[PDB]
């Protein structure tokens, strides 16, 4: 299929992002200036998200085999630009204290940002396939963006080994789907069957495809990776794929499992109801004896995983499970927007490989009660607890899972979050605590009111959660 | 003339094999070996898939797996000089100081 | 008998319960990337012989 | 035709056999680009023919001559490892390996039961892989190459030695 | 195929000029050692990155080796998508030339 130039301004945000990334190149090529490259960046990113509304101006269009843009991919798409700008925004003055080079982190985060784009665009397997590439290894340069220290260069190289065993598993998957099925559209993976919906080779496919994606989404036991990541890698880093990468994989397993008829098959929805099942469990009991942050909320990640996982397992019931992820996915994206910008904002700046990189959150009240203040609203909204936006997507998802009568998940999300809240609240108090022992530049104030509107915003849509789910609904796929 | 079973058997033999060698072997070099291993036999078995339907989105699949075997290749290969440089060893246990 | 509460001990076994599980489970954290790697051999064994069976 | 593919593919897994278990890496290297090679052929039996040219082109051309370029380049003989025979003992090699035959029965019993209207000739052009490639997959093509500069630029930020000189020897953190 | 009596005349001649070039070595290395009678360091990380720019490079080509089979049958859609995409090729060019990365400088 040809693209035609009604279908140039459905790729408005894709391309802006190759072409900010581009400028940003030349401009990295011709000064090799850090505030320039930082400023055109986040212009960039602007530029996209007023491009995204100009596609929202324009229908949901099919442009290629590739690629399907709709309220859903629009969604996920403005949450990945929103994401990536906090990371920016997050990493400039993580930057301002580094030796080596400075722009080649903003580089990789358009072209990560990029390929959650086209995940969330994404309706082929060659466009899942390229766009969780295109998230992984512009991971592995921010993971081991600083090298020099230890923990960044192991956390580089377990995600890099993993990720290469993880695509080639979803590589082989796909493939084994395709000599099934004759198509790699996602709509066209099981046209051909009709009683006879399992058949074993699509079945096994669809399996290691389903290992492949819950790597990336932390599901045990492809699990391990997760807090070693987490912790190595720096903390803007840590940001972007808490938030981004999570939910443009999460956003395009959705809807490979909602366009496909493979979803409807009562084999791979009980695996991954044991998936999310142990995910869930695994993860909360997990993060119950954890003093590392950064650790802690890899687990959190996992649980939370898990938490999207049973919303998605009611897909093909309650009709109500697309718009229940998009509201947990907001406020899971804004919670731990607030809680790493937080990290990122007392690790800042980099300070050299030799110094440790402990956040030490004992006592934070004490010297900066902003950043103690949004961290434990973060604290709350990821404990499924009320008045803010956490809880809307716990209620949400509740409500997803007991419409389709998944009652082991309905329990097991209940006794999972009574775990969670355990040290979720433990943190949060730690954080009012009294520490032993122990900044103005406009770009630490910009990370710092980057924060602070998410706070007001998970707040206000805690106690107020109406707007979010209109303009949830609003963003309707093709059905 | 050849049944699609004996090729995929060969791609998942041949997976299988770079999924062992993945984890009997400490050393990371050999560890990219055996992902190359496993990246060649997934794109094989796409091949295999694109050859039996008489398609070429399996060669287009081909053209995609050797693209990221080309770049993560670089990317470890990257890395583990980087270990050589660091640590001035290529044993995969001893980078083991993040645990649990 | 009762000046240490029974029922209170008999309702915070599942805390105890919980701290034994995430105390065992820890244990797989190792650190080491090649039980990573086993670890993620033994899911996909596990995925495709549960797909197998059902 | 089949019997070449037959004898390419028994020569690619008994050269990727030898690959896994064998010392030192630089046969090591040469069996698997042997076992590129097989595959390559195995790949013109089946009609792809771009597939095969590839192989030999980037596979057995660019990836293993880098992974060459690296070994000769830090000076690996495997040393230190090759004494200790890890693999070649039972309490390493048995565990791992029931695993890995565990996985290939079961994928194996997911391969058969399909239906086959077999390998058939009208090999596939590298015409009609342009055609498509630049037809359907405009974005494939574009983000690739994204793909590939992202990559181009994290080797380069992690893999540039900022010192000076075309021999270095190997002090602990670049001092 | 193995029917049409002449593209099989051109694989057999293919098949033994391979083997025969490949014995015609064997025996010259077996006429040389039979006749005559008997009597830490590095290198760099400069040579990764050539080699790394020749395999990305050599992807990016490659994906023109396809497309110049299909230079006419594709209409200027696949003139604008290849010349974007050597245009991104030349921006990371002129990326790696101006930082440093493609000089060697003894």
């Amino acid at each position: 299929m040809t693209i035609t130039p009604q279908n140039l301004i459905a790729l408005l945000p894709l391309l802006i992002v190759g072409l900010t990334v581009v400028v940003v190149m030349l401009s990295i090529a011709w000064r090799r200036n850090h505030f320039l490259n930082a400023t055109l960046s986040v212009i960039g990113l602007n530029a996209a998200l007023v491009s995204l509304w100009f596609v929202g101006q324009a229908g949901a269009m099919d442009v290629t085999p590739l690629m399907r843009v709709d309220g859903f991919a629009m969604l996920y798409t403005g949450l990945v630009l929103l994401a990536s700008l906090a990371t920016c925004t997050f990493a400039y003055p993580w930057l301002e204290g580094y030796n080596d080079n400075k722009d080649e982190f903003y580089l990789l985060v358009l072209i990560a940002a990029l390929g959650g784009i086209l995940l969330a665009n994404a309706n082929h397997l060659a466009s899942l396939f390229l766009g969780i590439e295109l998230i992984s290894l512009p991971l592995f340069g921010l993971v081991g963006y600083a090298f020099r220290q230890k923990r960044s260069l192991e956390a580089s190289i377990k995600y890099t080994i993993l990720s290469a065993a993880a695509s080639s598993f979803l590589l082989f998957g796909m493939a084994l789907v395709y000599a099934q099925s004759g198509d790699l559209s996602f709509v066209a993976l099981g046209k051909n069957l009709g009683g006879m919906l399992n058949e074993p080779l699509l079945l096994a496919g669809f399996g290691l495809m389903i290992v492949g994606l819950g790597f990336k989404l932390s599901l045990v036991p492809f699990h391990l990776w997760t807090p070693d990541v987490y912790q190595g890698a720096p903390a803007p880093v840590s940001t972007f794929l808490a938030t981004a990468s999570k939910i443009a994989i999460f956003g395009v397993v959705m809807r490979l499992f909602l366009y496909a008829p493979v979803g409807d098959s009562e084999a791979i929805r009980v695996v991954l109801a044991i998936i999310a099942f142990a995910s869930i469990i695994f993860g909360n009991l997990m993060a119950l004896s954890q003093t590392n942050i950064k650790r802690l909320l890899g687990y959190s990640s996992i649980s939370h995983l898990g938490y999207l996982l049973v919303a998605l397992i009611a897909l093909q019931t309650g009709e109500m499970s697309m718009e229940a992820v998009g509201v947990y996915l907001a406020g899971y994206l804004f919670s731990s927007l607030g809680a790493f910008g937080v990290v990122s904002l007392m690790s800042s700046p980099y300070r050299g490989p030799d110094a440790d990189s402990l956040f030490s959150y004992r006592g934070l009240f004490w010297h900066r009660p902003i950043l103690a203040a949004v961290m434990t609203v973060m604290m709350l909204s990821l404990a499924g607890i009320p008045m803010t936006l956490g809880f809307i997507g716990k209620f949400y998802v509740l409500a997803v899972g007991v419409q389709a009568h998944l009652w082991w998940l309905v329990g097991a999300v209940v006794v999972g979050s009574a775990i969670g809240l355990y040290y979720y609240l433990r943190v949060a108090v730690s954080l009012y605590l009294h520490a032993p022992e122990q900044p103005s530049n406009w770009q630490y104030s910009a990370g710092g009111i980057v924060v602070l509107i998410s706070a007001l915003l998970v707040l206000v849509l805690g106690v107020w959660p109406q707007p979010l789910i209109s303009i949830v609904r609003l963003a309707m796929p093709l059905m | 003339m050849i049944p699609l079973q004996h090729g995929l058997i060969l791609a998942a033999i041949l997976f299988v094999l770079g999924l062992t060698g993945l984890v009997i072997r400490r050393n990371l070099l050999f560890m990219l070996i055996g992902l190359e291993i496993m990246i060649n036999a997934s794109a094989l078995a796409f091949v295999v898939a694109g050859s039996y339907w008489g398609q070429t989105d399996g060669q287009v699949m081909y053209i995609l797996a050797i693209s990221l075997a080309a770049a993560e290749a670089s990317i470890g290969l990257a890395l583990l000089l980087q270990l050589h440089r660091r640590r001035q060893n290529l044993n995969i246990d001893s980078v083991s100081e993040m645990r649990g | 008998l009762l000046k240490r509460d029974p029922l209170n001990s008999m309702m915070n076994i599942p805390a105890v319960l919980s701290r034994f599980a995430g105390k065992g489970l820890l244990l797989s954290e190792n650190g080491y990337l090649r039980w990573y790697v086993a670890s993620m051999s033994i899911g996909a064994v596990v995925v495709l012989a549960l797909l197998m069976v059902l | 035709m089949e019997f070449a593919f037959y004898i390419c593919g028994l020569i690619a897994i008994l050269a990727t056999l030898r690959v896994i278990t064998h010392t030192n890496p630089v046969h090591a290297l040469l069996y698997l680009i042997i076992s590129l090679l097989a595959i390559s052929g195995v790949f013109f039996s089946l009609g792809a023919y771009f597939a095969g040219a590839l192989e030999i082109i980037v596979y057995a051309g660019a990836i293993m001559v880098l992974f060459v370029f690296v070994v000769m380049m830090l000076n690996l003989g495997g040393s230190e490892i090759e004494q200790e025979r890890q693999w070649l003992k039972p309490q390493v090699w048995i565990g791992p390996a029931i695993l890995s035959a565990i996985m290939l029965v079961v994928i194996v019993y997911a391969i058969l039961g399909v239906n086959d209207q077999g390998i058939d000739g009208t090999p596939i052009s590298a015409k009609a892989v342009g055609i498509t490639l630049f037809g359907p997959y405009v974005l494939a093509v574009e983000l690739a190459s994204m793909l590939l500069l992202a990559g181009l630029v994290v080797a380069f930020h992690v893999g540039r030695e900022e010192r000076a000189g075309e021999v270095l020897s190997n002090r602990k953190d670049d001092s | 195929m193995s029917t049409s009596t002449e593209v099989i005349a051109h694989h057999w001649a293919f098949a033994i000029f391979l083997i025969v070039a490949i014995g015609l070595c064997c025996l010259m290395l077996v006429g040389g050692w039979f006749l005559g009678g008997r009597a830490r360091l590095r290198l760099s990380a400069k040579f990764y990155l050539v080699a790394m720019f020749f395999v990305i490079f050599d992807v990016e080509a490659l994906y023109l080796f396809a497309w110049s089979t299909s230079i006419r049958e594709s209409g200027w859609v696949g003139f604008v998508e290849a010349a974007i995409f050597i245009f991104v090729l030349l921006a990371g060019l002129v990326y790696l030339v101006r930082i440093g990365a493609l000089d060697w400088t003894p």
